[PDB]
């Protein structure tokens, strides 16, 4: 029935770890097992906004849940994710994260975020795939779904030792990939356990937290993941160009979780080995624009705009750009028109050649202190 | 020779508004000058500080719903709007000139209506962006924000922005 | 699409054969009185107008209609000249044009034959734009727009980029 | 094409004046800007703060009781009045523009009386309500009361009454 | 950073909405108790915070509003709840809110000069207590006089001297 | 809520109507006698109220209002009574009233300077002892001064600090 | 010389740029503490120097700028570090920069009366202590007050008089 007037309850709350409502869709595959309580088909994606949705879509005995909870206590994102089925040989649980068209109408594994669009107008931005991305299998197809999405995906390497994971990431030089090698342990509030995570969705919800504030231009690097223990093996950084854990990371292109307990990140860099898009500021802000000409298409295609196309387009793409320059994004804009035009029965007919340069905001990677101690200002002290 | 105009259109999202365009007005740019008169000196000079605001008036003669959508938008510079025109002097050479700006639609005047004459609506633009290229190239661009006030491709506030740290 | 003086002159003669049964016969251009309630339409002048900013030249031309009838049936032209007024409020003749501004209505003298004495003047003005518009500017067809980047920029490796790409 | 006005119909309240109303005036819309320039910028950007006041003038042209009983009344927006008007382009569609209002008849002017001419009396009304529907669909939906200042059904105000919880 | 500005304003007071009379606020003016401290060894002094002053929060309505009169001098002091809502709307659309709950006295009922033919304004002042504002729902200022509660940002600026005073 | 602001105006004494000069009133501004108080353990003050202070009601007339000037400086102070009438009449018609019974010392009579050719305003003000102010007919202040009544909305302020001092 | 003025401005605070919503900025008024001094033998008194007093350095903003909000009343006083950058433009074309770095305690939060279709303008005040002035790069004041450092022009003008105080 109902009940009327105001009611008291025992009841049990576990400490409110409230966050900020971040803008950015996080996309995200993981393994768990369907149940009654559980009220998800596997296949099927589905946004989640608060942890109501992570403990009735899907089992809180899950491992969505485990990673859920890893957005929801560091930025309150939209998490666009689907389920894979659990398996038990180490290949066919990933060959079911992986998955195709298998069915009629529907992809089932990563590539059912391809369904993001068309459904909400809410594309994943980023591409998380909690411990999977220690097989390179998972972690390929993280680039073939970067590729046809512009969403850099966060992978993981293993929770190995460094030479597990270094002599991993040589086969990557693909721009849109990020990895974060160092597992993260964080201490349950029912088991008494340091459970250890796989550390690829804490990066997750803190490129979300950078994006709703400090914007997307700042490196999300050294900022502070929330809700969160030591990680599973200990790193350090020290100075002095030796063979320091933190230095032995980042010339292979790999985050790391640098302090006491998971506090920050620590790699600026992506797994490009062309050096151009080596920052993740860089390569965020070129599929940002990306993004800009579609719906700078999309709105020039709609409205008959045939004459006046590409002075629609290129004045309607630096109405994007200005507002770049506005929020800080970027220093340098200019939308040029390229000599490489021959002839102008050739140009006019086809293949106007139009550039865009732009110098991003360079994240202050190695400040240096050269540091003395002088005779200098000793005589006119003492006297 | 002088330049009598023969062509005109108006875009204000792309809807072609060629034809019923019957009278434009672009901004008169105005420096916002200062008489000043300091100690070693009798007449006062002017000294610039900035333009001052940009008004764009254009009256379209139908009830459009193409043009009025765009009044009191909770964002300004929603509103942008192209010009062109043509300019034609000098043996035939029509030189294009278009004028593309950008602002809030400040002002939807309709006349009176006095039952059996044309429409003739009424609009003024509070312009923010205005880009005005003169056959090809550029003349005037002036964004407000940002400080781009630029005059035919160099930017004279290209000494100021380095100055505020911009 | 666009209008045509021949276009309009068909349409004036279309309706007004409807409207008026009174009116024996409303030729654009006849001549020759046949019959007693005979209407001839005429063109009087075509002026200039506030040019559109296209390839159309607006005229505004007065039209104009002419009652011939015998004398003695003065009162039977004007309730034929009623009739055209009570038309030109609203009518657009069915041809993308303005309305019809009426003018004036009175008996004249002609410079023509007067063997049909009375003919009643009945002239009234409507803008026209005549022609195709002219486009000046720019051809650039959506078809043809590439959008490099700053590495990729150059006469050697051409910006690889299509403006319709993926999502 | 151009749109010339072909019928002409004013309410008050219910009683058809549908003839003797000469001339009217809708109220002109005028979004309350302010030339604003902070600290890096120079042309002043232009932001809404709201609409000024709407004032529509109608002028009747006789001794009404049925119109002027509206002055002077203990309740605002007792006064509505619906507008019903018809622009005729582009072959024959002649599109129905309605504009109905609400508001206070502010000010009820009979002119000179020279003895022979016609009367003329003009009216003027504080509009708080207007609502102006082209060809049956909305365009501008203005109650400031509440504050439901509508473009073309969406609500430009949504975004501001969930922040002070109206 | 883009142009945003002040629109338009509200005010609860015990939930009890003002939407149609209240021509002006006035939030409280924060300001720390400065003592200018010049000492040996230094010259033009350094200002150490003491602490703020007392917060008057001012406002008017020009109608017979009951519901706020009746909050004047009770003997619940800090019994007056109510809350200063208003929204910036800047230049690019979406408005941020900015809310202020206060808690305090009505010290103060100021009717204006009523001249016959002008407003009411019915000026009104909160010696407040409690004081909370937020920006887009985010918290910035918890000034709570009793029991040594003063959080800029969420991060408590008194808690190392309230551990020492044994509060 | 409706907007509503003070349109007409009225003031009696004694009975007598001055329906016909009176250009300003100013009804008395009720204050509370606020000590602000910093102690030890907190900060910011958090003003107790002490009680009121003294209460002009100004308001000027431009005649020889003779029944006016008759109340000035009299043996029996608290012998001037008169209300401060008022209608509010919004915007949904029906006017509000707000009415204002006074009872005090007319302490003050200030005749203007006499310009000849602008007004007189002989400004007035009565530090009043009992107010009663209420609207539509209800109550809201009982403001008495001696035997300690500060009824606000008709449940009495002081009733539990009366019983007290054994009044 | 040649005419030259303000003409654009800017504010930083804690290196985020204020490039949308300052519409004033106050640098603080420097001025020495002069006690005026007449003895025995001269008249018209000769005002030495004393030192200098506090310095308030003003500005406003009128949107929501929580950036600036947290940094009243901290626990660490002179924590909010900003500059306020300014270019005079002169006549003959380049600018002349003059910037300010500030290091103080925000001791005040103003925010202004909210009359709902006006600005907001939330004044606010620094009581600096740390005050460098540069002109086009150029060093003008070095004005810490702790640790005696008041250098003019880059050359120290309390140095003769910090060697003997032993600091």
């Amino acid at each position: 029935s109902f009940f009327h007037g105001v009611t008291v309850t025992n009841v049990d709350i576990g400490a409110r770890t409230i966050a900020l409502p971040a803008s950015s869709v996080i996309g995200l595959c993981d393994v768990f097992t369907p149940g009654a309580q559980a009220s998800a088909k596997p296949n099927v994606p589905v946004l989640l906004t608060s942890k109501k949705d992570a403990a009735a879509a899907f089992g809180i005995g899950s491992s969505i849940y485990l990673a859920c909870e890893a957005i929801y206590n560091r930025a309150q994102a939209v998490i666009v994710a689907v389920g894979v089925e659990t398996a038990e040989t180490p290949e066919a649980q990933a060959s079911a994260v992986i998955g195709g068209i298998s069915a009629a109408g529907e992809r089932t594994g990563l590539q059912a975020l391809l369904d993001g669009k068309s459904r909400f107008n809410a594309q994943p931005r980023l591409l998380v795939a909690p411990g999977h991305s220690a097989q390179q299998a998972v972690a390929t197809a993280m680039d073939g779904l970067a590729e046809k999405l512009r969403a850099i995906a966060i992978l993981d390497g293993p929770n190995s030792t460094d030479e597990a994971a270094v002599a991993y990431a040589k086969n990557f030089g693909s721009k849109r990939l990020f990895m974060v090698d160092p597992g993260v342990q964080v201490w349950d509030s029912a088991t008494n356990a340091a459970r250890n995570a796989p550390a690829s969705a804490y990066a997750a919800g803190l490129f979300a937290w950078t994006d709703a504030e400090y914007g997307f231009w700042s490196s999300p690097s050294n900022k502070e993941i929330k809700g969160v223990t030591g990680t599973s093996r200990p790193v350090e950084f020290l100075d002095g160009d030796e063979t320091c854990r933190a230095n032995l990371l980042n010339n292979a292109n790999i985050a790391t979780i640098i302090r006491d307990d998971g506090y920050r990140l620590w790699g600026n860099r992506t797994l490009s080995s062309d050096s151009k898009w080596a920052f993740v500021t860089r390569v965020r802000t070129m599929d940002l624009v990306m993004d800009a000409i579609l719906a700078g298409h999309k709105w020039a295609v709609d409205r008959g705009i045939t004459k006046t196309y590409v002075k629609d387009v290129t004045e309607g793409l630096r109405a994007f750009m200005r507002d770049l320059k506005n929020q800080g994004a970027v220093i340098n804009f200019e939308v040029y028109a390229d000599p490489d035009l021959n002839s102008a029965s050739q140009l006019a007919q086809g293949k106007v050649y139009w550039n865009i340069r732009f110098t991003d905001v360079p994240p202050a990677e190695n400040p240096n202190f050269r540091v003395e101690v002088t005779d200098q200002w000793l005589t006119e002290v003492l006297d | 020779i002088p330049q009598t105009l023969t062509n005109t259109n108006l875009f204000i999202d792309g809807v072609s508004f060629a034809g019923d365009v019957p009278s434009l007005t672009l901004p008169k740019l105005a420096v916002k000058t200062e008489q000043y008169r300091a100690g070693g000196m009798d007449a006062p000079v002017s000294i610039d500080m900035g333009l001052e605001a940009m008004e764009a008036k254009f009256s379209t003669n139908g009830a459009r719903r193409e043009a009025l959508n765009f009044f009191g938008l909770a964002d300004q510079s929603a509103f942008n709007g192209v010009f062109r025109g043509s300019f034609k002097g000098q043996k035939g050479a029509s030189v294009p000139v278009v004028a593309t700006l950008r602002g809030l639609l400040k002002e939807v005047d309709p006349g009176d209506w006095k039952a059996g004459e044309k429409a003739e609506f009424k609009y003024a633009v509070a312009v923010s962006y205005y880009k005005l290229e003169v056959d090809g190239r550029e003349v005037y661009e002036i964004d407000p924000v940002n400080g781009v006030r630029a005059i035919n491709g160099v930017d004279q506030l290209a000494g100021m922005r380095n100055d505020l740290g911009l | 699409q666009a209008v045509t003086l021949e276009a309009l002159y068909a349409a004036i003669e279309q309706v007004l054969r409807e409207r008026l049964p009174e009116a024996q016969l409303i030729g654009f251009w006849p001549g020759v009185p046949e019959n007693t309630p005979a209407v001839s339409l005429e063109i009087a002048e075509l002026l200039p107008e506030r040019d559109p900013g296209t390839g159309e030249s607006a005229l505004l031309c007065r039209l104009q209609a002419r009652i011939m009838v015998p004398p003695g049936a003065d009162r039977q032209a004007v309730s034929i000249a009623c009739g055209i007024v009570r038309t030109l409020r609203e009518q657009t003749w069915n041809l993308s044009l303005q309305p019809a501004r009426f003018v004036r209505s009175a008996v004249d003298g002609s410079r023509e034959e007067l063997k049909s004495l009375r003919v009643w003047l009945v002239e009234w003005t409507q803008s026209l734009r005549l022609g195709d518009p002219e486009w000046a500017w720019e051809d650039q067809p959506p078809g043809s727009l590439m959008l490099g980047f700053d590495p990729q920029t150059g006469p050697g490796h051409e910006p690889d980029y299509f403006a319709p790409e993926a999502l």
